[PDB]
């Protein structure tokens, strides 16, 4: 159906392979006094 | 950089959601801080005034009495 020039349709890349974007202290649907408490009573640490 | 400064002067608020996500370390820091000196201003005639008064200080050393002196008797000699 397609006609490449110096490509192949392997090498296209994959649909989805442009990650979507990293993420800001905004759209962070966890308060900050929840990872707050994590960070300052050393959670995962415990665990 | 993904999560830099937007300023003190540019959205109080705004900043103090940034320090508290980004930098507990000093935000929960000047809290504590902030909050003993504060209350100390605020609550204590409260305090003062509802729950209990201000205790009556003690001594500190010998309560000389501020008279002169009088003439007693009892216990003397013989
Ligand atoms: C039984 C004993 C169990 C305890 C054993 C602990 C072993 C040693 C623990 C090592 C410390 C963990 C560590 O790696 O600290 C470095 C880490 C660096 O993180 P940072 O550079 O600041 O990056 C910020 C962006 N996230 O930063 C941290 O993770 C430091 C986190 C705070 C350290 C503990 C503080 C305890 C005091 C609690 C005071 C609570 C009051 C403060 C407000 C809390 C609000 C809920
Ligand atoms: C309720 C409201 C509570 C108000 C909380 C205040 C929010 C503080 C904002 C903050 O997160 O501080 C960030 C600020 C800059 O840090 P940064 O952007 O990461 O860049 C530094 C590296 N170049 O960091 C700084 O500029 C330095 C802050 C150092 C704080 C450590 C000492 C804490 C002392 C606690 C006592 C509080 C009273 C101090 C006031 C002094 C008055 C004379
Ligand atoms: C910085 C911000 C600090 C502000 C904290 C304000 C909190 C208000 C809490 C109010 C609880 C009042 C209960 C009470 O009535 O306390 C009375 C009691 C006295 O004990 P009593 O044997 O009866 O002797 C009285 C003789 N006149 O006991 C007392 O007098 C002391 C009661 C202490 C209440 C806890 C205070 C600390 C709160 C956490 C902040 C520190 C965290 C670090």
């Amino acid at each position: 159906i397609n006609i490449y020039a110096g490509g192949s349709a392997a090498a296209a890349p994959p649909a989805g392979f442009r990650i979507h974007r990293p993420a800001t202290w905004e759209e962070s649907e966890e308060g900050a006094l929840s990872k707050a408490t994590k960070y300052f009573l050393l959670a995962e640490m415990f665990r | 950089m993904i999560n830099a400064n937007p300023g003190f002067w540019n959205g109080p608020f705004r900043y103090l959601r940034w320090s508290a996500h980004n930098r507990p370390h000093l935000f929960f820091a000047f809290a504590i801080g902030i909050a003993g000196p504060v209350a100390a201003l605020t609550l204590t005639p409260l305090r003062r005034k509802y729950l209990y008064p201000d205790h009556s200080p003690l001594p500190q050393s010998y309560p000389l009495p501020q008279r002169a002196r009088e003439q007693l008797t009892g216990f003397d000699d013989e």
